[PDB]
DNA sequence: TTTTATAGGCCCTT
DNA sequence: AAGGGCCTATAAAA
DNA sequence: GAGGTATGGCACTGGCCGTCGTTTT
DNA sequence: AAAACGACGGCCAGTGCCATAC
């Protein structure tokens, strides 16, 4: 689609063309994320972060490593959740109910006929819950509902984002989680009832070891693992952004991001007039906005070479705001804000701007 | 061409000492001759072997007048000729009244005599008295300015005054500068601190001269009444509420409204009473325009009448031209900077805060453990921190199973009801009492050591800890040789609520093993030696001992870790509590940061204006060094042309701005000062100024001879090689270390005494005891300054015919009846008489210019009261005319032979010019001739024509790009590490002796004679 | 010695996991640890975004850049290559602007003496492509700032040392040590790599490697500056276990004093003895506002009862807290609870609505000290 | 948006 | 080693 | 009869005015 | 509910000590 060849102008995907394709994309093997990708993601991670792991008192960070040392690569984050289970039970005095959460990248077989082998590469998030088996499924049920959610927290369109139930050969529940891309519905996240047995084969023999407290009774935990692609959901959330045509009324197209998850926040360029007192004042209000915390596309280390409109068509990197200074605002602060989601133009002191914004991303985030 | 001196000096060449109206001269006498062979041969310093010097002939510029001091009195006239014409204008110049109100219109307006204000570009007179106001809030651009010319008033203001603007540029420019200069006939303006004023006219920023020259009224009240710091106290005093205080009534501060009291008087001036410009707001000045700019006429006015008292008073008292013409020139000095100058800012400070930051945490930490201490009550069994307080205040007043998930709903209202009733304790929270305690769980000395919250500067722990904090030397336990450290009030800082001594004394048996009167009770006595008061502080463990100091034991230490302590920190004496290297480093830190912690405040707030491409001139423009991107601009030094009472110059940053040192933090300060492309820099500093005016003073008093005195033999032909120098001389005399005997001599020179040399030996050699030390010191004051013979000076004669004692001169006898002061046989005791005999004639004036001492330092008003003051002001002000002189003859050379430069600085000693690339050999040239000059003159004011070819030509003179003490300095310091070459593309200068520049220069200072 | 007990803190309070045994320093050094605990895991997370925010956030011209883990695609050692690699396509974000930065921090793999062995290293890079006629110069800088980053959150600053080396090729380059008690260990590469590389790695047409030196095109001198994040974490738990003596050692308060940025968990909440339901209301109350405002807090309150105050204090300064609450009977009565800083062990009140603003405050000043 | 002017850069001229 | 050919990209503009 | 002439900063101390808590008809 | 009083703290000037230059 059209989509993928902006993404490809403006840096959100890396390679040529040949080398992004859908297929190439599904499977991991495709070159690399642009800058713009990369922060994309990173919103993303940190958004599922400061949903599980700060959400829960019972949810710690863990550290597995990429290769299993022994005469293989690593396929999920399961494994080193399960080792460090027993080191992290000491943390919570063996209270049962406890999750262990990690971001990273695991690797799985590629190939096709045109043939030899390649690998692919999934940045994906895991939470591995120890909980009762008396509750254990219920917790998967909440855990459903919570990641449900936390998708159609940032969707224009939550509708596509559908959740299904399904059994294991021996009767475990699980729930998956799948977008609706224009192709159809692709998976983006695993919930499975693991029980036990894992975890018992971790550790054959000494299964005193892995007893937790649940009511003053010992147990061995049932291990819940839940895993998504956020590779795959910043694809989505892409495609999700892209709904159809732009806004007001050439059909150029803008990238509707959440403000949640837009890698660039605001943009900042001059308008003509004098351009050491420009720079200075964009100089300032970049640094201002920085240490606010806001992220600023430095447009004004450019001045102004290209055209209001083209500047405008921004709308493909998904920017919120555009910030425009001019020689008029050397006189009386004024500056042009033009927003990305209703496309009006308005005048600004530039002493309100940084608490608008903040103030915008707090309420896009409260929403 | 070769002359010897009868004494066998190496004189000045035959070829040139013609050239100097040497032929007809006086002919030294026979009498004189042996007199002082006989002298020097008492002082062992008669037939030492001479070193010939190469005689240098080349054919001097046209010397105008019969006489080099003729020659000096026509080019000064010349030189002063047009800016005394338009001083005399306005001095004979009968103004309007001011207009009943003020413009408030953007730039310059005229007042006509009906007050009417018609708008004018700049005013058209050739003598100004101005006065330009600031909002020091704003930054450094001029706000509003006031000028008198002889019959018109005019007033500017600021755009950024009238126009209110949301931003201006925060780099200054020419532009935003106020305009003066005609173009193209000289003008003068004249203001109090005129150095400010100009500061702020933009067209004295430009690379070219510029004929406008400037008179400070602050200048002429120190050349005609003015008094020494310690004057100035005791002025202020007795003013607020030494037997003699006749000077009291004759000067004042450098202050315009007591300038105007005593050279005006009548109707005292009114300050500014909320001093708007210096704290207000842009807002609050333009509320109060019109008082403000009332404020500035009255200031123009005030210093117009103070001008016109003063400059027949010190045209009287400073009858030389020489010193006038020294004085305009002084007034504008050229700094030139480019974008490196910023740079160098950021990074001194950024180096600066880290040495900081690494320091305070430091000591921060310590103070995080010290804490501790409270827990256990062990604060007052620790031998530091027993002494502080310890007080703390309250605040003010009047398992079950796992349950599972959760419903979203359920989570909703667990949430909301946590948040409702979160909000409670905030509701409870605004009625507790309206001011907050400062950390009321926290020791007392802690609470002192953090910052308030509230202040808008806060950080966490206690940032406000500093080395120099009394608290300082506790945390870290200093321990003087086995001793821990004490504060005691009247005394400083020594080495020993209830003392521990049980402890201090297991602490100096522990350091003991790692290697007087008797009170056992409360006072103790030490079997130890060491200077201060002992028992005047009591303590249960009490022997107590001050802290050496190297200002003697009368002075106290202010805190350890100055940095003369640094080593006795490597001696080990001189120890920290947690060991290491702790302590070393803190000091180390110190003495980087020293000088920044001074200066940074005047140093980053120095004003630069930057010049655009089209003020930059096409000799800059098309020059391969020029880059485009970078900016080029000046610093204007804020000099008061005579700052001290004798007549010095005085700048708060630039004459004080420290040389490159590899431990100063700013020290690459005065190599920031770079030229721009197409230009460099031609300097030179006097060799040995202050001690050759005292030799040549003394020869001349003397006898008729060149270094007939054995001090003027010593400074004119001393050598390291051998003996017979003087720091070498006294060294052997006295038997101590050549450094010493350095130190000795430059502390004695300036008027010192018995004190200052009894305690530099003991501090030198302890193992020598008092009064032996003292002993030593009267013997070398003998051999240096003869001892002191009266000769009937305090009716002596009928005293005398008791009968008692012989001799016809004293013996500094004493006679206790209760009813011309000389030395003796030495090497400085004609030196120092005739330093006498002209600080205590009735008008002391200096000896070559003429120019007189202050009112309030002349005999009729201190007598013998100020002497050390009078005596060294005889030397220092020698020295003022010496740098006039230099001043005058190196602007007569460049007017005359056309070479391309400016007075860019000059401090004390050294002189530095900017010149072009093609001319700075010709001025290289041009400043051999002046020093040759200068001195000759010196030589012909004191009465003898020859000169010494040792000190007739400079050493040698700097051609670089940037100020440095030595041109093969790469200025490598803390924030500049990487070097002056590889940080900027400055690279190393020359040092050209005289024979060099003549080589390169054809002896010639013609362009047209110069070899291409 | 002091590194044993330092070592048992650390394995006790789930800084570092493993056994004993697996944290040889060999074991930490290769990179062949078994792993870090949850601690271990937020300190580092701490220590990069510490670095992110000081080389990628505060720079116009440095940008964000993924590089794969494998090398073929038909393992990673560094992550010069993908930067290198990515080096074309982000010239135009800056219109080719020469002097710009790709920053990464991931995982490398390096393979070390079954009988070999590979071990992993999370490590931070910046590619800087200069102007060659400025490269030196921003090397230079690029040293003095890595050096003040590192000395920034140090107890011990001076432990931190720079020194300067010099490739085979005549290349200049920089390495930076800390100071462990066994001697120095680098920690930070800064190399000036010219552009043989990407000479190499783009042939035929080099007009499209061109970037603008200002009014003038040339190929750019690359810079790699590659620090190891797991020895850098690993330095900072030595600093902060002082090492050292006399009243310091008299004290002898087992105490991590890691820098606030850096420390992994800020506050730690707990109840007393009172009404159980209205305590754990007003906690649960304050622990949502601050985790809200992005603060760690370790949620003691809903352990019970079994270690004293003392033991409470001492196992939260062994896990390097800023700060402990406590709230009481008396927070329901007048609001004010009880906080314990670690750094001076005094107890102080304050009112629940200032603790936030008054934690945010302490966090974003330590930054600026 | 050129077009002619402005410094870059590269191939050929004593 | 110079200055003088070739295309040739740039940036505000008549 | 005094090491001199300048510059400036920082730490510490004491005197004065505003505010807040506490105490009287 | 209005009036006297004591305690705590901030602002500014004075003093002592240290750091630069020539
Ligand atoms: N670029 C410079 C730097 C310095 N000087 C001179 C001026 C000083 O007077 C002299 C230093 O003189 P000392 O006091 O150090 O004496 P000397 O070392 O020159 O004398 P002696 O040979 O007796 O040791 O350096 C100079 O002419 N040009």
């Amino acid at each position: 689609e059209a989509l993928l060849e902006i993404c490809q102008r403006r840096h959100f995907l890396s390679g040529s063309k040949q080398q992004l394709s859908r297929d190439s994309l599904l499977s991991g093997c495709h070159p690399g994320f642009g800058p713009l990708g990369v922060e994309l993601r990173k919103n993303l991670a940190a958004e599922w972060w400061t949903s599980v792991v700060v959400f829960r008192e019972q949810v710690f960070p863990v550290d597995a490593l990429h290769h299993k040392p022994g005469p293989k690569l690593r396929e999920n984050l399961l494994h080193g959740a399960l080792e460090h289970y027993v080191n992290c039970l000491d943390l919570v005095n063996k209270r049962l109910p406890y999750g262990l959460a990690q971001i990273g990248v695991c690797f799985h077989p590629v190939f096709d006929t045109k043939g030899v082998k390649s690998i692919g590469e999934k940045t994906e998030a895991s939470l591995v819950w120890f909980t009762p088996p008396r509750t254990s499924n219920q917790w998967l049920d909440f855990w459903l509902r919570h990641r449900l959610q936390w998708w159609r927290k940032f969707a224009m369109s939550p509708s596509n984002f559908s959740s299904s139930d399904c059994q294991d050969e021996e009767g475990r529940k699980g729930n998956k989680l799948y977008y609706n891309f224009p192709w159809g519905k692709e998976l983006i996240e695993t919930l499975w009832n693991l029980g036990d047995h894992e975890l018992l084969h971790m550790y054959p023999g000494n299964v005193s070891k892995l007893h937790g407290r649940d009511g003053r009774k010992n147990v061995v935990p049932c291990v819940l693992s839940v895993n998504g692609d956020l590779d795959r959901g910043m694809l989505a959330y892409l495609y999700d952004s892209f709904q159809l045509t732009e806004n007001s009324f050439l059909h150029r197209k803008v990238l509707k991001l959440h403000p949640c998850l837009a890698p660039i926040k605001v943009a900042l360029d001059v308008g003509r007039g004098p351009t050491l007192e420009l720079r200075q004042v964009c100089q300032g209000l970049f640094n201002e906005l920085l240490e606010n915390g806001i992220s600023v596309w430095p447009g004004y280390l450019e001045t102004m070479q290209s055209s209001l409109e083209q500047l405008y068509s921004y709308d493909e990197m998904s920017i919120l705001f555009t910030v425009l200074v001019t020689e008029t605002t050397l006189e009386n602060g004024l500056i042009h804000l033009r927003s990305r989601d209703t496309t009006m133009k308005e005048m600004m002191h530039i002493s309100k701007l940084k608490d608008f914004l903040i103030k915008y991303i707090s309420s896009a985030k409260n929403v | 061409q070769l002359r010897h001196n009868p004494l066998d000096i190496q004189m000045l060449s035959r070829g040139l000492h013609e050239q100097i109206f040497g032929q007809g001269g006086e002919m030294p006498g026979e009498a004189a001759v042996r007199r002082s062979v006989e002298h020097l041969q008492k002082h062992g310093l008669w037939g030492q072997p001479a070193v010939p010097l190469p005689d240098v002939e080349l054919r001097l510029p046209p010397l105008y007048g019969d006489n080099l001091d003729q020659h000096f009195r026509l080019l000064a006239q010349k030189q002063s000729l047009p800016y005394l014409e338009a001083a005399n204008l306005l001095l004979q110049a009968q103004l309007p009244p001011k207009p009943p109100a003020w413009a408030w219109a953007e730039g310059w307006t005229r007042y006509g005599p009906e007050g009417e204000a018609v708008p004018v570009a700049i005013p058209e007179e050739r003598a100004l008295v101005f006065a330009v106001a600031v909002c020091l809030a704003e930054g450094t651009c001029p706000t509003l300015a006031v000028a008198i010319s002889p019959s018109a008033w005019y007033s500017w203001c600021s755009q950024r005054l009238v126009e209110e603007r949301y931003s201006w540029t925060s780099q200054l420019s020419p532009a935003d500068l106020i305009p003066l200069e005609v173009p193209t006939q000289e003008q003068l303006v004249v203001g109090h601190n005129v150095s400010f004023d100009r500061a702020h006219i933009r067209e004295q920023y430009l690379i070219q001269g510029s004929r406008m020259r400037f008179l400070d009224t602050m200048s002429m009240h120190m050349a005609i009444s003015g008094l020494s710091s310690f004057q100035r106290s005791l002025w202020i005093a007795a003013k607020q509420g030494i037997s003699s205080w006749d000077w009291l009534d004759i000067s004042s501060v450098n202050s315009l409204a007591e300038v105007h009291r005593l050279y005006v008087g009548g109707p005292p001036l009114e300050k500014e009473p909320r001093e708007l410009f210096v704290k207000g707001t842009m807002k609050d000045i333009r509320e109060n325009f019109q008082d403000l700019m009332q404020y500035c006429a009255q200031d123009v006015w005030a210093t117009h009448e103070v001008f016109q008292q003063q400059l027949p008073l010190f045209l009287e008292r400073c009858p030389h031209p020489v010193t006038l013409a020294g004085m305009l020139e002084m007034g504008v000095s050229y700094l030139p900077v480019n974008q490196n100058w910023e740079r160098y800012l950021a990074e001194a400070q950024g180096t600066y805060e880290e040495l900081q930051r690494e320091m305070k945490k430091s000591l921060m930490d310590l103070a995080n453990d010290a804490c501790q201490l409270l827990s256990g009550e062990r604060y007052k069994e620790d031998p530091w921190l027993w002494d502080l307080e310890w007080d703390l205040q309250e605040f003010k007043q009047k398992d079950q199973e796992d349950l599972g998930p959760c419903s979203e709903e359920e989570e909703f209202q667990q949430d909301v009801m946590a948040r409702a009733c979160l909000q409670k304790l905030k509701g409870t929270t605004e009625l507790l009492p309206k001011r907050p305690q400062h950390l009321p769980g926290h020791p007392g000395w802690y609470r002192k050591l953090c910052p308030r919250l509230d202040d808008p500067a806060w950080t966490p722990g206690p940032s406000l800890l500093s080395l120099q904090m009394r608290v300082t030397p506790k945390l870290m336990a200093l321990t003087w040789d086995g001793f821990p450290l004490h504060y005691s009030e009247r005394h400083g800082w020594g080495y020993l609520v209830v003392c521990p001594y049980r402890a201090i004394e297991s602490l100096y048996r522990k350091h003991c093993l790692e290697q007087a009167r008797g009170g056992p009770k409360d006072t103790q006595p030490s079997y130890h030696h060491g200077n201060g008061p002992y028992n005047d502080v009591d303590i249960p463990g009490c022997w107590f001992f001050k802290l050496p100091h190297k200002d003697g034991n009368s002075c106290n230490v202010g805190s350890p870790f100055a940095k003369d302590f640094l080593p006795k920190m490597e001696d080990g004496t001189l120890q920290a509590g947690p060991g290491g290297a702790s302590g070393p480093r803190a000091l180390e830190i110190n003495k980087m940061i020293s000088f920044w912690r001074n200066a940074h405040k005047r140093i980053s707030s120095q004003m630069v204006v930057w010049l655009p491409r089209s003020a930059l001139p096409r000799a800059v423009i098309r020059h391969p060094d020029y880059d485009e991107e970078g900016l080029y601009g000046a610093i204007l030094p804020q000099v008061v042309t005579a700052g001290t009472i004798t007549r010095a110059a005085v700048e708060p940053t630039w004459l004080t701005a420290s040389n490159a040192r590899p431990d100063r933090v700013g020290s690459e300060l005065k190599a920031m000062v770079q030229a721009p492309p197409g230009y460099t820099l031609v300097g030179a500093d006097v060799d040995s100024q202050e001690l050759w005016i005292a030799a040549v003073l003394g020869d001349a008093h003397f006898a008729g001879m060149h270094g007939c005195t054995a001090f003027g033999w010593m400074t004119l032909q001393g050598r390291k090689s051998r003996g017979t120098d003087l720091h070498s001389k006294t060294a052997t005399t006295v038997g101590i270390s050549r450094e010493h005997a350095k130190i000795f001599n430059y502390g004695r020179i300036y008027g010192a005494g018995q004190p200052f040399a009894e305690r530099l030996l003991m501090q030198f050699n302890h193992r020598l005891t008092q009064q032996e030390a003292a002993e030593k010191a009267q013997q070398m004051y003998a051999a240096t300054k003869g001892l002191r013979w009266y000769r009937l000076s305090d009716w002596l004669v009928r005293e005398l015919n008791l009968p008692v004692d012989r001799t016809e001169g004293g013996w500094i006898s004493l006679q206790d009846l209760r009813k011309e002061r000389a030395w003796k046989g030495g090497t400085e005791s004609e030196m120092f008489n005739k330093l006498e005999s002209i600080a205590t004639s009735d008008i002391p004036r200096t000896p070559v210019l003429g120019c007189c001492i202050s009112r309030a330092l002349e005999p009729s008003a201190v007598q013998e009261e100020f002497m050390t003051s009078r005596v060294n002001w005889v030397v220092q002000s020698s020295a003022v005319d010496y740098l006039h002189l230099m001043l005058v003859a190196m602007k007569w050379l460049f007017e005359e032979f056309a070479i391309d430069g400016r007075f860019c600085i000059s401090i004390h000693d050294e002189v530095r010019y900017l010149v072009r690339e093609e001319d700075r050999y010709r001025a290289a040239l041009a400043l051999q001739i002046t020093n040759l000059l200068t001195r000759c003159m010196f030589a012909y004011k004191l009465g003898l024509n020859d000169l010494p070819q040792s000190v007739a030509f400079f050493s040698a003179v700097d051609i670089d790009r940037c100020l440095r003490k030595e041109v093969t300095m790469d200025c490598k310091t803390p924030s500049n590490p990487t070097g002056m070459e590889r940080r900027y593309g400055i690279p190393q200068g020359e040092a050209l002796d005289i024979y060099q520049i003549i080589e390169l220069t054809k002896g010639s200072l013609e362009k047209r004679s110069q070899p291409g």
